[PDB]
């Protein structure tokens, strides 16, 4: 009975010819089940997506009159039939699963409408513009089209549940938290013509409690380390040298952290700014002390300890309420 | 301390097989090779062996002279074949790395002692 | 409308030799190339390459791919194009290259009604090409894409960019974290050899490095550094424990500074413009260091044997930045 | 001669009519793949992926009708031109990521059919699968990694797995598979599920691998220098309050030591942003040591002479907040510890 | 000539049926097999696995390929493998292998006139290990190359080493950079199951880690850094910037030493031979220090209600009880 | 009428022609004459001990069984003709993974000249194992061989020949070089034999000789160690009463010496004995460790407390130990840099 069907539908029917080819053109509809969205690569500039792909249309060479009503096919039939082009347009390295059998499917109805889902992981590109680092956010795209067949050809449409996501607890998202989703529909002006181009927006905000502890932290307490000498006598001379120079070093050993996860990209981010003015404080402070030195014993400078146990904790707070509100607030 | 100790014959009318037993250093890693020194101060390349058992030969001995390395013994043999009275000369065994080599005496930074061979007629 | 187009595309390829060049006994076919660029994944500086990822377009007329009747140009499945005449274009400087195969093999054969075919890729090359870094970080490397013809000489296909000027698109909107695209150029012209001559192509960007990186992570903690060994010099002379404990631990600091960039930065195992700074403001915190046991000897060991200390302090507090300023012109002059 | 031809005549003829387009019993029943799987090594864990390997081989077994055949033989083996002629269930891993057919030096499939028409097919395969792992316990932390396998085109209604003996017996590990550097494979658990979706309710054959994690390496390389380093901070108390630039030193490397030992415990272990329980560790640790400095800046302005005691006029006392800093500091550092491996050795 | 040659190869497989096993109801095929080992790349402690480049080759007697007349072996094309049968030999350790297919696919098939053949393949496996590191770095590995019949039991196939122990050549070739192969052995044997026998052959060597490179960069720092923390001994109690600074610092170069060498070597996350002495290290440089502050607390603190023999106990104690460490460490190890 | 001839010579060639043999399989040995054309001498990694090569291969040989005869003297083929005809087995003895390029057309050239000689080119990547001695590092140079042959086929079979002299036969493009870290000198083309399980090889063989270059090793891992173990000497001019100040000098030297020690190595392959730059670093290390033994020897006679005032009680004398090893060390030091750049400067 299908045997008498299948044959029927693929007796003279052309896979090179699109549907309707001097007609009108072939209205697809997608949709898409998110699995889990990878490991976001900052230095790349890349993020993993793995997805179920699915794409409906109406092919009037498909139809059969009988009783079966649908026909749940196997994975065999998508080199027979015409199969659009749909590339996914930002992918870098897209790789479709073939164990233990080629992971795709077709159902084709009495009518003539055809689904085709396949699973893709895809090592799509997103541009992270990544001012405000590590408090920053970014709406990764995923976008795709046919690769051949212009707007006047091919059109694609979403379904009413357009993207689907899952529990997205089990993603492989480490430093980033899935935030929000977003579609739109575009036609972008190429050479070869007019390419219908839908897009899903992943929106990924940061969970910042990690470099609290890590960079933030230890940043600040070692600025009030550098203090310290403020209140040690003015003639221990090793100790306020001990102070001064080890707070150094030990800032240039924090400024290795600072620049781990991220590209070599030109611009100061807000972590590159918190360390280098941190840095500053640590900087300020020793030379505070080289210039008391002098101007007092190797010959107001002998009031200047009492300046600076009032100058350096205000200036500092004074940074610290410019630097949270401007980053978090603004 | 490097010794590449030869051995085998010195006299012959018939074959012969030149032996090169090394210590101090495994060369397996190491291109050991077989030179010829006749009275005129000009060492010829005669036969040489990679680690891949790969065998170079020179044209005037092409086909005479087979070598073979033991490479757990850490030895280099030359089996003599057809000696022509032309072949009355001195035998150096190298091991080197042949750098700008195989066919150069100077890329082999580890010589033997000599064996004079004698051939009469 | 679908048998009429059926008809004709079956009527095509009935008869269709790929074996056969168009116009295989007369005029060398024309081929013009096309290039959309997506983006530059990656520039190595340790494998000397770049990853590119583009749309090739190849436009030549066949004749034997000629219909009538349907005002259409006829976009047919990537399939067909296993049975046409495609030219043996190669990349002269790749390494790896790959048309993507998601979801669908991404190729296109859009038939025109005159003959013209339009093939088109979408290739991820990962082109070779030189680098000149001895001026890092503060060069211009430019990397070069040849397109030739495999088989073929200058007598049986040509080479154009179409649109010489506008043919490579999207260069303009390529945002490298590190480079900065200047320009770039196209230059079309043939190779002569004793075989014949050949067709060659060539898309070259001209890479300039972004510095901002370069400041704010190694040149200005080596200046500050630096200038922090400086301060012992103002530190009076009896201060044993405070004149060589900053100056030693001005030498420790930069080692690590020096360590950490070896580990962060492209390892390019010769001498470069950063190689040169960093050991040159080492040398200034060494000799910032023999300064003080050059007085401590005078001080405490010519002393009963009876040449000031005020006057080499005086001295070293004028020389040294001065020397230092006088390092800083020289190089920023000599790698810009 | 009279063995081949019969064997060569079976072969030939049995294929005739047959659709590996069509399912066993389309349109009668509901074809009952029965699944078993042979785990011979449970291989590396990534944690810097949130995946690991499993190499199992994977055999599962169905009745075909139309397959049915007459001979001396009972059990007929095929070749791989063949058995790519005939319909396989479309098997995948919900959670693999890449995985690999091996293909040395032929195709390691099997497949056998019994006179009564029951394919045996058989598999190794090397299954990427993705662990979804939670690191806020990092190291005190277990993990189950599941395997989850189903049908991709065929629903509940048409193709339904099983497993080929008890449950619990199917999914069996081999006694040298443990492969694991820093984990500790504490049995399996298996369960049978359906899990809808947008294309109908599909059977999904879940596989639970339940792991923990070794923890006496991050004892010996991180908590162990960081708590002999918190304790070599509070040395400091214990000296006299005149040597200056003695206990500076104390104060400051201390932290420092702390600095290094901060970085290096993070970059082995993947790139999580957010708090785990080593980072908790470092992070009070941290501060024990940022706080015996502040008590020797408050010692230090209370000194009111430079000379120390001598050997042999007024001396200085032995500094009554530098007394109460001997009992407060080890008993809070001592306190802290206490609720630390309480808690984390419990969850 | 070459025509006759031409109709013997193609009267050869004129009816022949690539599914029917040699002797296809009588006794089973014997399989031996040749390895000719090219080249072990990488030994790899966090991956558990070796890659192994060979040449492996299959023999075994077909009576449909036999030929008479024609003197010579016949080498045949690689493709022709594809219209022979072919024993489906694979490996149970094997991770990811390939078949080198450059500049063509590096199979051959020579025919003997008595129907042996001949099935050549250059194979780079990457074969999985059961490493034991507690005792790294002075540490005896054992990994092998499991090779098994999938299909056939020992009904139908049989395996044998061809040449007994002189089948896998080029192990003496092999120089690792960092082990050394100690010996290499060939086990032939039956695994018995419940349904039946299936053949089996196994490779395997045995590597013996080479040591001196531990010896420079991180047994002999380690050892220098705890000899200069017991310069403080000889130096003067009224000397606290002194011996601070030299406990202090030598604390940290210990540390730097413990996390550097944790990022440089490979990445095992259990408690190695290494790691118990460079902790053991540390608490010497640990105790050293220790020893300061029961030196000033006793003058400073416990003075106004001995001091210099606390240090010439010390100056005996912490060398012998460092070498005694030394004793009892090298010799649990080695 | 042109167009028609040469489809005839096409469809005519293969009849009656057998790619499963060699051309003279009884009757002679098939001389494959090759030629090398290098394009591009890629990366060498010293931690895999390999090199990439970009090669244009070239292959000559006659078959006797495609002569034609036709208005044209050569035909060029398509890859599904190519793929039909007998082409020998050309493999690389130490390929590791080698890519044959197919971007956008397979990169293969057949040709036929009228009396059968076939000509064959292939764009060839080939990752190939070089063995390196790196005894004397980074003072060293080696050679990595590139070596092909036939791999079925042996010495009474396939001989293979250069199509050329042998010098010049392997020609390495103007601007082929394509290294930072070696120098790539010269190449030497020779021919060998192997002595496999299966038979005698002809085995073609191409040197390449490489320098590496040792301006950067100089200035980031000598001259600091060289600096660093000048300070620790400069130390024995200071005064005996810097109790404090030596010893803070002495000590970090150490910790300045392990910094470099670590990062030395990082940049350099697991080797399993001493390099010479390994050589290097531990007698560097020896001379700052010998510093800072020898200010425990002077701070154990000092007998005093207090420094010499500028204007004059008794005081402490120069110690001799002191004034000896402002001789002695700086003089080893100096003397051991003669031996060691004589020694590795030579090999
Ligand atoms: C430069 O050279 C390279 C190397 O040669 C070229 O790369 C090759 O590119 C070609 C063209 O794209 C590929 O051919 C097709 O491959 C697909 C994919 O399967 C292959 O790849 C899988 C994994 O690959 C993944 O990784 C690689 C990298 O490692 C990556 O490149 C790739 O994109 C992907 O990400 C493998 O798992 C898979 O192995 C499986 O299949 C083998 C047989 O093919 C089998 O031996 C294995 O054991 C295993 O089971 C395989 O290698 C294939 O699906 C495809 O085959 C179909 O399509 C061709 C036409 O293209 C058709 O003739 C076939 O019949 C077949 O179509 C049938 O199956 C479809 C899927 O089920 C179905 O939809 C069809 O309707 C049809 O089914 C009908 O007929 C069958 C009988 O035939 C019947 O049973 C059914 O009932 C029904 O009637 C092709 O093989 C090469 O694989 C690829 N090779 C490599 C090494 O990458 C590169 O393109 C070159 N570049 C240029 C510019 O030229
Ligand atoms: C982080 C710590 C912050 C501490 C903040 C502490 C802020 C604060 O005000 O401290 C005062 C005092 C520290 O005094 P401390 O003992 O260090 O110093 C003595 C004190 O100054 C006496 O008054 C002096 O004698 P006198 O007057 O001339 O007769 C005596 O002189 P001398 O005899 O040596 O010549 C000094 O040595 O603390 C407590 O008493 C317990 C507080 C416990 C606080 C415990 C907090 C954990
Ligand atoms: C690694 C070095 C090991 C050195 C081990 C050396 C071990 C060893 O035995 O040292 C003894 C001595 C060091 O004596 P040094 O000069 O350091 O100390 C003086 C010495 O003790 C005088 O005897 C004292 O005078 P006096 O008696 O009160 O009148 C004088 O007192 P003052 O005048 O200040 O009041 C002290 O300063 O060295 C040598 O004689 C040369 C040895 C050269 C050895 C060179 C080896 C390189
Ligand atoms: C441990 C370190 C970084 C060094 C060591 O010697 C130094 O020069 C560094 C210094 O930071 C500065 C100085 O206070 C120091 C000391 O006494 O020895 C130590 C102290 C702390």
């Amino acid at each position: 009975d299908v045997t008498v069907i299948l044959n029927n539908l693929l007796e003279g029917y052309d896979n090179k010819l699109r549907p309707d080819i001097g007609v009108k053109p072939t209205l697809i509809h997608t949709d898409m089940y998110v699995n889990s969205i990878g490991p976001v690569n900052a230095i790349n500039m890349e993020y993993t997506i793995d997805i179920f792909f699915a794409q409906t249309w109406y092919d009037r060479r498909l139809k059969f009159n009988s009783t079966i009503k649908v026909l749940r096919l196997n994975s065999n039939m998508v080199g027979k039939i015409w199969i659009p082009d749909t590339f996914f347009r930002n992918s870098k390295k897209a790789d479709a699963h073939w164990i233990t059998t080629p992971n795709r499917m077709l159902r084709i109805w009495n009518d003539g409408r055809v689904l085709y889902t396949l699973r893709l992981t895809i090592d799509a590109e997103c541009q992270l513009q990544l001012h405000n680092f590590p408090m920053d956010e970014h709406s990764c795209p995923l976008e795709f089209s046919s690769y051949g067949y212009p707007r006047e050809e091919i059109v694609y449409q979403w379904k009413r549940s357009s993207v689907e996501v899952g529990d997205t607890r089990s993603w492989r998202l480490y430093q980033f938290s899935f935030v929000g989703l977003r579609n739109t529909t575009e036609v972008v002006k190429t050479t070869s013509g007019d390419y219908v181009v839908m897009s899903v927006y992943f929106d990924l905000s940061r969970r910042m409690g990690y470099f609290t502890i890590q960079t933030y932290i230890p940043c600040t307490l070692i600025v009030v380390l550098s203090w310290v000498s403020f209140w040690i006598n003015k003639d221990a001379v090793p100790a306020r040298t001990s102070l001064g120079i080890t707070t150094v070093l030990t800032m240039t050993t924090l400024s290795t952290i600072a620049r781990k996860s991220l590209p070599k990209v030109s611009y100061v981010t807000a972590m590159d700014l918190f360390v280098s003015v941190c840095f500053i404080f640590v900087f300020s402070a020793l030379v505070e002390y080289g210039t008391l030195h002098y101007f007092v014993s190797n010959r107001r400078i002998a009031k200047m300890d009492s300046y600076a146990r009032i100058f350096f904790p205000t200036a500092f707070c004074l940074f610290n309420l410019v630097y949270w509100v401007s980053y978090l607030y603004l | 301390q490097v010794q590449l100790q030869e051995s085998g014959g010195g006299l012959v009318q018939g074959s012969l097989r030149v032996s090169c037993a090394a210590s101090g250093r495994t060369f397996t890693t190491y291109i050991m090779a077989w030179f010829r020194q006749a009275p005129g101060k000009e060492r010829e390349f005669l036969a040489a062996m990679d680690q891949g058992r790969i065998q170079y030969y020179g044209d005037s001995v092409r086909g005479r002279f087979t070598i073979s390395r033991d490479y757990a013994k850490n030895s280099v043999d030359l089996q003599l074949d057809g000696l022509r009275p032309e072949d009355t000369a001195v035998y150096y065994c190298a091991a080197g790395a042949g750098f700008w080599g195989l066919r150069t005496a100077s890329s082999y930074h580890y010589w033997g002692q000599g064996t004079q061979v004698t051939v009469s007629s | 409308n679908m048998s009429f187009v059926k008809e004709t595309v079956d009527k095509l390829l009935k008869g269709y030799d790929i074996r056969l060049r168009p116009d295989f006994g007369g005029p060398p076919v024309c081929v013009g190339m096309n290039i959309d660029i997506a983006s530059i994944d990656m520039v190595s500086e340790v494998n000397m390459d770049y990853t590119l990822t583009m749309y090739f377009q190849q436009y030549w007329r066949d004749k034997r791919l000629a219909y009538s009747g349907i005002p259409l140009n006829l976009t047919l499945d990537n399939r067909v194009a296993d049975q046409l005449w495609v030219p043996d274009t190669y990349f002269l400087n790749d390494k790896k290259s790959f048309v993507h195969g998601v979801t669908v093999k991404n190729r296109m054969i859009r038939l025109h009604p005159d003959g013209t075919v339009l093939y088109g890729l979408r290739i991820t090359t990962t082109a070779a090409c030189m680098m000149d870094l001895r001026r890092y970080p503060l060069d211009e490397q430019n990397c070069t894409l040849e397109i030739e013809s495999y088989g073929y000489t200058t007598d049986d296909i040509e080479f154009y960019w179409r649109g010489g000027d506008k043919a490579v698109t999207g260069v303009e909107r390529i945002e490298l974290p590190q480079f900065s695209i200047v320009e770039h150029r196209l230059v079309s012209r043939n190779v002569v050899f004793a075989t014949g001559a050949y067709p060659r192509l060539s898309l070259s960007f001209r890479l300039k490095r972004n510095i901002g990186y370069f400041i704010l992570q190694t040149y200005m903690p080596s200046i500050l550094i630096t200038i922090l060994s400086w301060v012992s010099f103002w530190i009076n002379y009896d201060a044993s424990a405070a004149r060589v404990a900053l100056g030693i631990t001005t030498v420790l600091t930069m080692t690590t500074i020096n360590t950490h960039l070896r580990e962060t930065l492209p390892k390019i195992p010769y001498v470069k413009a950063i190689d040169m700074y960093l050991m040159g403001c080492f040398v200034f915190v060494f000799l910032a260091l023999l300064e003080y046991a050059f007085v401590n000897y005078i001080f405490f060991g010519r002393g009963p044997q009876r040449t000031d200390v005020n006057a080499i302090d005086r001295w070293s507090r004028i020389v040294f930045p001065f020397t230092f300023s006088l390092f800083n012109l020289v190089y920023w002059l000599y790698y810009v | 001669k009279d063995n081949t031809t019969v064997f060569t005549r079976i072969l030939d003829r049995l294929l005739d009519g047959y659709d590996n387009r069509l399912r066993p019993g389309l349109g009668e029943r509901v074809t009952e793949v029965k699944t078993d799987i042979f785990v011979t090594s449970f291989g590396p864990v990534s944690d810097h992926d949130m995946e690991y390997t499993i190499d199992v081989f994977f055999r599962q077994s169905w009745k075909d009708e139309r397959l049915k055949f007459k001979g001396p033989m009972t059990v007929l083996r095929l070749n791989n031109l063949m058995a790519s002629k005939i319909w396989t269930p479309d098997t995948f891993f919900h959670n693999g990521k890449k995985s690999v057919a091996h293909n040395m030096t032929m195709p390691n499939k099997l497949l056998r059919i019994t006179e009564d028409g029951t394919l045996l097919y058989t598999m190794r395969l090397t299954v990427r699968a993705e662990c979804p792992m939670h690191l806020e316990d990092f190291p005190m932390d277990a993990h189950a990694c599941p395997l989850k396998f189903g049908s991709y085109a065929y629903t509940r209604a048409e193709v339904v797995y099983e497993w080929t003996r008890e449950p619990a017996r199917s999914v069996v590990v081999a006694e040298d598979g443990s492969r694991l550097n820093q984990y500790d494979l504490l049995g399996q658990t298996v369960d049978s599920g359906i899990v809808q979706s947008s294309t109908g309710e599909y059977v999904v054959m879940t596989t639970h691998f339940h792991l923990k994690r070794k923890i006496g390496y991050f004892v010996i390389q991180t908590y162990l220098p960081c708590i002999m380093t918190v304790i070599l901070s509070q040395v400091s108390f214990w000296l006299n309050r005149e040597s200056v630039p003695a206990r500076t030193v104390f104060g400051v490397t201390t932290v420092l030591t702390m600095t290094t030992l901060s970085i290096s415990a993070r970059n082995s272990l993947p790139k999580v942003a957010y708090a785990t329980a080593m980072d908790w560790f470092i992070a009070v640790c941290y501060a024990f040591v940022f706080s015996a400095l502040i008590e020797f800046a408050t010692v230090n302005y209370f000194t009111k002479r430079g000379y120390a005691w001598d050997g042999k006029k007024t001396f200085n006392s032995v500094s009554k907040i530098d007394r109460l800093s001997r009992i407060a500091f080890p008993l809070l550092f001592g306190i802290f510890n206490l609720v630390y491996w309480a808690t984390y050795l419990n969850r």
